[PDB]
């Protein structure tokens, strides 16, 4: 079984978005009013599932094939998962979901008028390698309107879920694309107070990783809470 | 002072989280292996139970697009980190609320006792993480059992909650569903009876 | 009896910390939700106690003797109490309390693992002189952890209580020490919005007032609301 | 405009205020002379009364670490600023809430009427300043008496409170304690029946 | 036995403090007047003791336990020992000594008026690990007066002795604490002519290595002379 | 040009160096294993000798707070780096000057001959490092033996010293203590007869 | 840290100091009242003595342009601060060295004993301040008497001088001039037997 041998660097709650961010409407009624209660790390918090033995399919990470070819910008999304100390996070679970090229999601609740793509599902997962690298093949998602303010539009984004070594490190985030003029206008992106934090969410155009006459590529590295050994406890 | 690399900032899972993490719920075809709400196979040691709940917003309205992740020890108070569908018991599971009723369900066993870092035993509990549109950063909580009053009264964690009335928010109510042992754990995100959420 | 002959400059509530400062957890439940009601100054508010006749003990202000010698850095904490007009506040009551060298308080509720000091109490009182000066002799307190965020530490600080000429001037504050790296991270310090306000709470090393081969000295001046005569009322 | 030196910023008194200002309560040896909760000696002119109350937070929970300061006129409606333990009556006092029961007490005389700046009489009242951990800058309030209805109706101060329902938050309820005239004054910091607090 | 297989980068004697630094009075008579004679490196100079087999006590590095609990600020002092090439120096000897919380040393010749601490000695030793890491658990020392100028005060400091791979690399120094206002006034600190050099001596507050509700942490990395292979000799 | 990371700047050992590196001398209890002044056990091969000396300041006053470190080859001219109290001989040792007498002493054997990098033999010598309050960066020197004049005259290291008279400063004078072969090595930090100090 | 206004910087008195502070010596007409070398009138209580000495530079050469200021208690160990030409005794005086001989003289009485701040008695002494061309900031010293060995041994000030040999530089050698009790005190600014100089 799992063992309590690590401590995780305390989260910076001023770095992450706060709970109540009024411009993002839904947050109003979905944020606690009482302060969070801080508790010491224990085995309960310092352990988590290892996905090494999950049976992944051959195209789990390839959205071009896992659902003809989808219509849209062929791109490779790749990067590395590291901790705050800069150490790689091997064999960790990376899950992603997104809309199609027109901004339509393949979900019951999506009623946006842009049509669904018959050859596109929008889900991928990849277990990181020994060096903490992951990669996905997909199409660049389109932006999409949402009922917030009267003319709100989500910048093109891919949703990410990363397990890490513990439930303490588990994270859900969104990737944005370098240069997207919608970025600075998004109430959700704006949930983040530090502009420096925002930059961390922006995937960079990676010509070196592109496949000539085939597809472009974006680089997106993820940083998880720093893991350290207990001392004088 | 010393500063490390900053952690990647969280963002809300949004309303479509299901397509990525709860395929069936999204109403899309599943893959061979999926992480779902059945932590234990019938042949797993321990007292088999059913967990169920509803999630409420600050207006007292049901949160029907919620996504939850659970972490618990087995009946022997052991954490089984090697996730595998072949296992008779998995320490990790996933669940979501029905877009209809707005109720989530989980099939597991009552967890055994585990000690904190200072060697003190903690009452049987289940670790929960909640995600949803409107939630920028996921919320941490614990589910305790009402039939473990004794252990509960001594939990080093429960005892960190200043106000006793607040602790009651983490106690699941023992019931029966089709004459099967169940526990109901409703979560109130905001307002009256708001559930205690932790930082660690 | 006391006479209503004065007016006190209105307090700047954007200068002082606000009631609701979420990072300071306890403030959430202990801050009023309704606006404060402004009321005109009356004899009720413009008068207050005069402690000239209180029977002060001989070592009331000497934390080194008033409780063997305590363990810690022996320092003198001295300054002046003036009003916003720069007028000295003579014969006013200055009370202080603080932890020991390790950050332990001599109070029932203090369960911090740093030991008590058998020769240290941590309480002092001084009546300012004709020129508004006060002084204390103590040891420099140690920082201490507290249940706010998972890894919060108060900077080393001395608690202060000043009476002034009326209940309108009475104030409670905390003195911090020059150069303490914990200052900028404290949620209580950060209850204050203007960094310039923060500077006012920092005691400066005062080599000039030190007793060579004996003890160092810190300078801390306090400014109470300006007192003016009533006019055309 | 003209700008004077800025006033030193306030900070919470913190949880350990008692060590510095309520020695007895901090459970520490006291000094020869202390400022406490007995404003009037038995031989003091006026109606001898007992004041008591509890302090509640926004959750409706007792604030067991509060520190209070009072200022009031003598029975003639005169403010006695020369503080002396020898005096039969002192206009200034201090009290604090029990770490247990969470109730403070004060031994004094009913204050006489005092006129405002404009020469209009204010109903008998006691000025209060509340301090405690969680409170960045202390709260100012006034205690009025329920047996002074006639006077209360005409108080220029009480009349400044826009909503009549809020004025009631300031009126102490007359009772008896061991056959002694007492008034109960509860303070609600936030929420339902939140007490009016002043700025001056 | 040892073997001559290494060369050490020559020391920058303008970086290090000079011999004669008159503000530090005792250096006047204890500084050579003739120039140092430079000599090539031989086996004599490129070798040194290896302390791997010294029998260290279990609390050799825990000043809280190696002498009741001492009174003072509980801290961890940790860091890494590397050479100028940035290579870790494994299994090397790190020794330290300091005063108690009050600036009092447990030595016959220390007559400072601050009391000794019954549970504190002030000596530690630690062998670096495979990655060049070391750690000590202790309490933050206090500054102390000394007979130099009429009002000289040493800033809080911990003395350090580092063996390294040879006698050529052996070094003695002092660690100072981030933000200490005394630093700039110290004649000993000023024996170093380059401000950049002084910065190398300042330990930084390390919240990441602290034990919540227990003790703080300081980080202090040490750089020894670069070690290279001989070539075309 | 190319610049590497700067070496950590040296600082004086200070007056209390003893507490950290000469426990006995600080007059504090010692640990199980200490690095001291006895490099050779009675059963170590070679000629057993006693080394002693005094240290003088620029005023010709005894430096009573000095701390010394020695590095030498065994009798076979070999450097023994694996330090161990069990060893018959250790190449590395420590010593200090009495707060009173101000004389240090070391118990060892006369070192064998070692070759310099060019393969040329060096006269028998002991590598010394001097530390004390008033010394910002430690002083390096060598101890040669007067009874090795032949070897000395050919020393490639001794020969780098321009003036012959300066060379003499490095030669310990053979004596006898309790009919034990002893050599006296006085160090003069400054002025007349100032000892040669090296840079390497 | 707090910084005060900086003290006006010192500058050497220069070669012509005499015209301003030793008129007779500059060889200029004096004024009605001058501050000079006769601290005591014949009728002053205490042992009347003659003080004389020379000043030497680093080359062992006489400094013939020196200016000295003296401060000492009276025979009762009392400081007489109200300077008056009428007083039988004045605690302050001035002298200078002949451009010829290079010697200064003072006419006083043996000072009484005074206590340091700690209440410890200091040996009888005369505080001296020396000025001259080549001296940017004046030098401070103390003159002690050879015939007070007992007292000298216990002086908390003399005892502050580390090396005992250095203490001797402060002792005046008693002699007799014209059968008058005299003490010779020579100052060596620099070099061999350099006089101790203080900072306070
Ligand atoms: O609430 C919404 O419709 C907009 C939205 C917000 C965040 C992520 C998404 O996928 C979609
Ligand atoms: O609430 C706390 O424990 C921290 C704290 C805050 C302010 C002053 C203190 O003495 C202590
Ligand atoms: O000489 C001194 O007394 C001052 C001092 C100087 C350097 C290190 C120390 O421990 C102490
Ligand atoms: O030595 C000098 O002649 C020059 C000099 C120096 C200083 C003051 C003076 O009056 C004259
Ligand atoms: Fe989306
Ligand atoms: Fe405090
Ligand atoms: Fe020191």
């Amino acid at each position: 079984p799992a063992q309590d041998n690590s401590r995780f660097v305390i989260r910076d709650r001023n770095w992450h978005p706060k709970a109540l961010t009024p411009d993002y409407k839904t947050s109003i009624a979905r944020s606690p009013r009482q302060a969070l209660v801080s508790i010491p790390q224990s085995i309960s918090e310092t352990t988590g599932p290892n996905f090494s033995h999950l049976g992944f399919g051959a195209h789990d990470h390839d959205l071009l094939l896992n659902f003809g070819l989808p219509i849209g910008e062929r791109i490779i999304v790749a990067g590395r998962v590291v901790d705050q100390y800069g150490k790689p996070v091997p064999n960790t679970l990376v899950e992603m979901w997104q809309a199609n090229a027109g901004g339509r999601y393949r979900h019951k609740n999506d009623r946006y008028l842009a049509p669904l793509d018959p050859n596109f599902g929008g889900v991928g997962r990849c277990l990181t390698d020994s060096d903490g690298y992951y990669s996905f093949r997909t199409i660049k998602p389109g932006p999409y309107p949402w009922r917030n303010g009267p003319n709100d539009w989500r910048p093109a984004h891919i949703h990410f879920g990363i397990s890490g070594p513990s439930i303490a490190t588990k994270l859900i985030t969104q990737l944005y694309f370098e240069g997207d003029p919608l970025i600075p206008m998004c109430p959700i992106v704006k949930s983040i107070a530090n502009p420096e934090a925002v930059q961390q969410l922006i995937a960079k155009l990676d010509m070196n990783n592109a496949n000539p006459m085939d597809c472009l590529a974006y680089r997106f590295d993820i940083v998880l809470r720093g893991q350290r050994k207990t001392h004088f406890e | 002072p010393i500063e490390l690399l900053p952690e990647t900032p969280s963002q809300t899972a949004g309303p479509y989280v299901h397509i990525g993490l709860a395929l069936e719920a999204a109403g899309n075809p599943t893959r061979d292996q999926e992480i779902w709400n059945r932590l234990a196979k019938p042949d797993a040691p321990g007292e088999h139970i059913l967990l169920l709940g509803q999630v409420y917003d600050g207006n007292g309205h049901l949160v029907r697009d919620s996504f939850l992740e659970v972490w618990q020890a087995d009946a022997n108070g052991e954490y089984q980190d090697a996730y595998n569908l072949e296992n008779a018991f998995n320490s990790f599971g996933r669940t979501a609320t029905t877009f209809d009723a707005g109720e989530w369900t989980l099939h597991t066993v009552k967890p055994g006792v585990v000690n904190n870092a200072a060697g003190v035993p903690m009452a049987p509990h289940i670790n929960i993480s909640l995600f949803a549109r409107g939630i920028n950063i996921h919320l941490h909580t614990r589910l305790y059992f009402d039939d473990e009053a004794q252990a509960n009264a001594k939990c080093p964690v429960l005892n960190l909650i200043e106000q006793p009335q607040r602790r009651e928010t983490l106690i699941a109510k023992r019931c029966e569903v089709d004459g099967k042992t169940a526990y109901r754990f409703d979560i109130r995100i905001q307002g009256e009876g708001e559930t205690v959420f932790f930082d660690f």
